[PDB]
């Protein structure tokens, strides 16, 4: 009976689902990514697949109005440190990703957050109303991590590496204002995001690394 | 813009930190960036209305900068005109595409 | 007490 | 059962394994380490290897950014006290170790930490991202201890004590920031580290106790308690050190300085004997050789008899010459009692024994200017008092005592001597840079002056402090022993001075300079109530040294 | 390989259970199965039958590996095994006895070791002889910190040593080795940083570079290059500290400055042009010195040399300094010269050298002409503590000071030759005024300045107390290794250094010296070795 | 947090005694129930005479981590109370007259 | 005749299988069962106690027959046995110590050989004294060309040499002999005309 | 892999 104050590197915590996660999505995704051949790099006991790894950290203060956007991320294999290295030897990819959130607060604070998955074709910015999507509400007093999954909602049969196409976006917003009942100078907390591939992420077609290089795909280097 | 210590014709001995003041000249892009932008094509990397974001960490604080489709660089600082020191910089890490109407975090502490 | 003398005897 | 708030000495708590504890690692570690013979000190009932014992402590502040390292150790038998006792009487080891962490916090705080084990070949530096390794996250509200096991991953069959080779490293850093919801004065907590050997740890070869090794012993034995509160002198004058004073910006003193590697910054072998030269011109101003000021100068490169470098004679002060003309004595500077002597098997001149001011001039014998660089310069000396006989021969030399004083006209307050804008610089040196909040430190002492003979530490005007770089017992302890592997570059060896009402920590980097956590203050810290010195270990330079003074 | 257990081992294991389970008890460990070196002693041709040559108490410090392991345990119990190896030769004769003495019996001249249970050791035996010492104790265990009562192993002479060949060789070395018994154990693990009270030893004060590198004397800050013995004895007490935390005299060990404030000044001649300035003050007026009132700090401890006229006096202490007035005084401009310091009497009339400190008076007469001469009653000296020695011509006079010229205080002990051992005196290369370039090469011999002890030692011994580190009647002994020979040096409880050179006055050069190594406390009746390359 | 350990006889008790490198127990400041540890008899004698007991162990309690008040202000102290009880093997042995060596010759408490 | 094996011999055989099967391992061979001459050194009356008189590293060149056989093999592993024969006389006295030093320790004037596991050698002993040096290595085998870390056998003075007769004779010769251990082997045969880099010596 | 440990055990 381990307590909630210690979290393991393979531990997702509480799994928070959303109506975009459906079984026919997964079956259609696998059966239509099958035109790239058999799936590659799908061994389930590998260390790079089982652990969560660091992505980002952001700040939530008491002055943020409800509906304010705190964190966005676009669907890509560049969000994980190890699926970005493995994309140099393949020509396609398909599948989802899991995102783990840890809120660093105490039991004296108040306020809630909201998370939803946005389908492709929709502009992400101010005025995007997250609470009128299918959403999950997370309290500021949560001790265990919360993990939600972003699936692959695409109009192609796979994503080419140079040109993926349309992708969904994960947006986290403010449900209610953060409250400190004492009042004073301490008005901020921090949330950390980590990432892990889901059970149906795969690559398809092998190619030479001396093809279109890593300096022609993204200007990160 | 990107500041640089450039000598002047009234005092060719003057360097950074001199008692007569420091002379600065600015450019829009760093030279390796514009060399790399003329060898590759990145149409399929950023929609119009997005920034490509890098995180820069220091000994005390951290800030974010962004690159538009047009090739300009941005930082979220408001109306301040103070030069950023950029001496105790430690690490640079990529982040990826973000919406353009989102404030880049700027705290040096 | 008995274990002490038992160990010394054994 | 115990209700979680009390813990036994054999109780690990929760067990956190990342990805490197495997069965094949232990099976390959046990079977291959039998090349050293049968294993020794292997008995899983002994008290020294069943209990956790104290190793370390560290502090976690609110102002610590994510990704900053709070604790690091290499894999070594020095991380447990009893294996450190037993390693002096063995010459080889293999196996792993366990690390127990207890967070001394409350249930109102927030924040997380992260721990990982790094493979042997990876460099531990600024570009290391430990959250992209297999890791484990620990909350700040944890009550029970958390135990992390580091295994032995090595490319060799065993670890010789004088040459272990490649070892893994345990890194613990900040995951998310520490949060106190009430704010105020309480902004830090403490974490305690215990250790215990793993079940597959062993020694092999018996050897002799206190045998010498091909590596290097830790630099803790040179800086003991009599060095500060007793015997121990400066690098420029033979006077006992009294206090401790910081500098803002840094300095560079390169006369008698030794690096962590065995190397000197030029001339001046470290002993206050004498100053001697055999070649150099002598002259005197005016048309009359009566009540004059002698003028000796020679170029840098004429010191043939110096066995280290040809640029300067042995024991010369590294002071820039302050130019003066007339009966008004110079301010500060270096003045020593001396005389003149002539070449070609010559006796010293009787009629001229006087105190001379020593320095380096530029453009002698015309307009004399102070200089900062030693290369392309010329050493000089001129008298401050009037002598009755002058010499004008081309071959001439000096005979000056190594102990010296300062010359000042007024002698009420002046300024600590020397200043960082006055200390000369040899080619090829690294300069001091204040990293973090830590500043370069210079040891203070009491040196007599020409304006007042009785320079006692008390009343009758405030005393003047001479500043030297490193103590002469410390310089002796580095002129022979080489410490290339004793301390990795990028960190410093930290001690812990304990006063009667507080404590401070002082460091020693690879460059031979001392660091303290003073910040932006220039206050003299008098070392009078200091009692004892206890060494700590290797600490990274980004960490802040404490400054609890009452 | 067979391991020997004690006769009382079953009662020893059971009664030590008050300390818990036994620790470090594994019979296949390599630190436990082999014999390792412990000590060495000397058997001489002049030892009477029944004399004690070796005595050791039961302790976990008579083994190099149980002494390391005792830093982390608060308790021990069990026996210990000893082994004796004679260097020997086939032309010698004589036997020895070794027995274990129970607690409660004296160890002394009246002890009859030959009627205890013993073993016999031959002077020409090749195989070593073994004896086991059990733990015969009145306690349940031995706590580290206060053990209690222990047995003692005693080695005595059965038949005296005989050399029928004749002269030269008259002493044999015997080596002791040790491994623990089967029933030895530890209990109750503790912090290794805890009580660090371990037999303080004066072995770490004399290391290797001290003599082939850095290291100075108490008279000059010059490099020690050679040792010179002197037969008869000498006395010095300036910077000379003995093995207690005490000294007899002024001048704490630092060559910083010589400063005095009060004292009369005068000069001869009715003209104030080109004279020799003369400053003098009596003994007992050093208020500013907190140690002794006899002399200011840094004053030399040799006598005055009576000279007059323009001739530079032979030997002495000359130093670069000046005069300075009182009443928040600044020194005068026109008087900086070399001044010759010492002790004299009857100034300013007949200046005579004196032996004793009491009844004397410090003086300072300049050796070179100074244009101005003052006559003010309040005056002092500001002289550098490092100086040179004046000489009329270059040449090579003698080593300075002579043992008769050194001024000592009342209540000072004297160095005396004991047996063939003779007190020595460390030398150094110094500069002079007859020839400034004193290169250690051609152009005659160089000047040698001689002091008492290495200043380094004094520095490391003035902090700690060494009252029980060396029993009185012995020396602490080191062994100096040269390239083609070796030597042996002593250090008495009174602060002096000795060597067994005999009645010889030849300098020994520390050029081919490689390293030093501590031996331990050894009796003064044994002659130190002098097997040099010559 | 605090730390407690038992020190064997022969060891000097004072400043510089490192408690965390003994076998120890760590106790939190938020504990509600009492915590009891036992000090056994580690002696080199067979019993303790009343006038002259001999060498005895010592129980030492030290500071593991600093006390923290997250509010901050004037309230920075707490109190700990110690109580005692004999263990199951404590006993006396040899009876004697009370008019022997009295209570004023053993300890100067009265 | 009994043959001595090393204490680490079972781990030494198994880890050298990365070089293949062992070669030249036949326990009845005449080049392996007898002792043969290796070297000679001098013990003098002027040697201080604690001085080093003889030092040799673990190598297949301390034997006349393993040095010939090493011209056609790129690798070796196993131990080696040493023997000491004092010329001596019955009128002399003094002892010596011999111990095996593990890798990582200095060999110099500060080495205390008398607190290692050692053997004692007398100045007038007639029968020779034997010590075995195991192969304590941090590698799997020793490649010929770049071996690695090896143990070192050190001979020192226990008690100094004494001649009570007087003058003339003041030095003793000691002869070293060597035969290999039971666990010594070769691996990976090679061309004998290959790397001819053998300790160049000014003897020819 | 199993043959190696089997041989060392045997």
């Amino acid at each position: 009976s381990v307590p909630g104050t210690t979290t393991d590197g393979m531990d997702p915590g509480v799994v928070a689902t959303t109506s975009v996660v459906t079984a026919e999505n997964s079956s259609a995704s696998i059966a239509t990514a099958g035109i790239g051949g058999p799936p590659q790099q799908v061994d389930q006991q590998e260390t790079w697949r089982t652990n969560f790894y660091y992505n980002d950290v952001f700040t939530w203060s008491v002055a943020d109005a409800p509906g304010s956007i705190l964190y966005t991320v676009q669907h890509s294999p560049q969000n994980n440190p190890f699926t970005a290295v493995l994309s140099q030897m393949y020509a396609g990819w398909a599948g989802g990703m899991q995102f783990r959130f840890i809120v660093a607060g105490s039991g004296v604070f108040g306020g809630r957050l909201v998370a939803a998955v946005i389908p492709p074709g929709i502009e992400i910015g101010p005025g995007l109303e997250v609470r009128q999507f299918p959403h999950v509400v997370i309290d500021a007093r949560s001790l265990e991590p919360v993990t939600i999954t972003m699936p692959d909602l695409r109009p192609n049969m796979y994503h080419p590496t140079g040109d993926p196409g349309l992708v969904p976006t994960l947006v986290l917003s403010v449900y209610n204002n953060l409250i400190n009942p004492f009042g004073g100078s301490t008005s901020a907390i921090q949330v950390t995001v980590e990432t892990r591939p889901s059970e149906d992420f795969e690559f398809v077609m092998i190619r030479a690394p001396s093809s279109k290089t890593v300096d022609s795909i993204s200007p990160a280097g | 813009m990107f500041a640089s210590v450039v000598r002047r014709t009234g005092d060719v001995n003057a360097t950074a930190g001199s008692a007569n003041g420091t002379q600065y000249g600015t450019g829009s892009q760093p030279l390796p960036v514009t060399i790399g932008l003329s060898l590759n094509n990145y149409s399929s990397a950023l929609m119009p209305g997005q920034f490509f974001v890098w995180q820069l960490t220091f000994a005390s604080g951290f800030m974010e900068i962004g690159l538009s489709v047009d090739g300009y660089f941005y930082a979220g600082t408001g109306a301040s005109t103070t030069l950023i020191d950029l001496t105790e910089l430690i690490d640079v890490r990529p982040v990826g595409p973000r919406p353009s109407k989102s404030t880049l975090v700027f705290n040096l502490g | 007490a008995a274990e002490f003398f038992e160990g010394m005897v054994h | 059962s115990v209700p979680g708030t009390t813990t036994d000495g054999m109780d690990p708590g929760v067990v956190a394994t990342t990805s490197v504890v495997t069965a094949e690692n232990s099976s390959a570690s046990v079977a291959t380490a039998g090349i050293g013979g049968p294993p020794q000190q292997v008995d899983q009932q002994e008290t020294w290897r069943t209990n956790f014992y104290y190793n370390d402590v560290f502090t976690w502040s609110v102002a610590d950014a994510p990704g900053s390292i709070l604790y690091t150790v290499q894999h070594s038998p020095q991380n447990n006290p009893f294996t450190a006792v037993l390693s002096q009487m063995y010459a080889g080891w293999a196996g792993g170790m366990q690390f127990r962490f207890i967070v001394a916090g409350s249930g109102v705080f927030g924040g997380r930490l992260v721990a990982a084990v790094i493979p042997p070949g990876i460099e531990i530096g600024p570009g290391l991202e430990v959250r992209q390794f297999p890791h484990v996250v620990i909350d700040a509200r944890s009550l029970e201890p958390v135990t992390i096991t580091m295994p032995d991953l090595r490319p060799n069959m065993y670890h010789p004590t004088g040459d272990p080779g490649l070892v893994p490293t345990l890194v613990l850093s900040v995951y998310n920031n520490l949060i106190n919801p009430f704010g105020g004065s309480t902004s830090a907590i403490q974490v305690t580290v215990e250790t215990r050997p793993s079940e597959d740890f062993e020694f092999v070869m018996i050897r002799a106790p206190s045998s010498k090794t091909v590596d290097s012993i830790s630099p803790a034995g040179l800086l003991t308690t009599p060095v500060l509160t007793g015997v121990g002198n400066d690098n420029r004058w033979n006077g006992q050190i009294v206090g401790l004073q910081p500098v803002p910006g840094g300095f560079s003193t390169c006369n008698r300085h030794w690096n962590l590697n065995g190397s000197t910054y030029g001339w001046s072998s470290p002993r206050f004997a004498d100053i001697d030269h055999r070649r150099g011109s002598a002259s005197y101003p005016g048309n009359n050789a009566t009540n004059v000021l002698q003028f000796w100068y020679a170029n840098a490169g004429s010191a043939i008899d110096n066995p280290i470098s040809q640029v300067a004679p042995d024991g010369f002060p590294d002071m820039s010459f302050v130019p003066f003309n007339g009966p008004g004595i110079p301010a500060a500077g270096w003045v020593g009692f001396g005389a003149i002597w002539n070449s070609n098997s010559g006796a010293p001149n009787v009629t001229t024994v006087q105190a001379y001011e020593l320095g380096f001039a530029t453009g002698a014998p015309g307009n004399l200017q102070p200089t900062t660089n030693t290369s392309g310069s010329q050493t000089v000396a001129k008298s401050i008092y009037a002598v009755v006989t002058g010499t004008a021969q081309n071959p001439a030399g000096l005979f000056v005592m190594a102990s010296g004083v300062i010359s000042t006209p007024s002698a009420n307050a002046i300024t600590y001597t020397p200043q960082p804008d006055r200390i000369v610089t040899t080619p090829g040196t690294p300069a001091a840079a204040p990293v973090g909040k830590n500043t370069p430190i210079m040891f203070a002492s009491v040196v007599r002056r020409t304006g007042d003979v009785n320079a006692t530490a008390g009343s009758a005007n405030g005393t003047q402090y001479g500043t030297g770089s490193q103590p002469l017992p410390v310089t002796i302890g580095l002129s022979l022993n080489n410490y290339s592997s004793a301390l990795m570059p990028g960190q410093f060896f930290v001690w812990q001075l304990t006063f009667a009402s507080g404590f401070m920590e002082i460091g020693l980097s690879v460059d031979g300079y001392f660091y303290a956590g003073t910040g932006a203050s220039t206050t003299l810290i008098d070392l009078t109530e200091l009692i004892d010195v206890r060494p700590v270990g290797p600490r990274p330079s980004k960490s802040t040294l404490v400054f609890n003074l009452g």
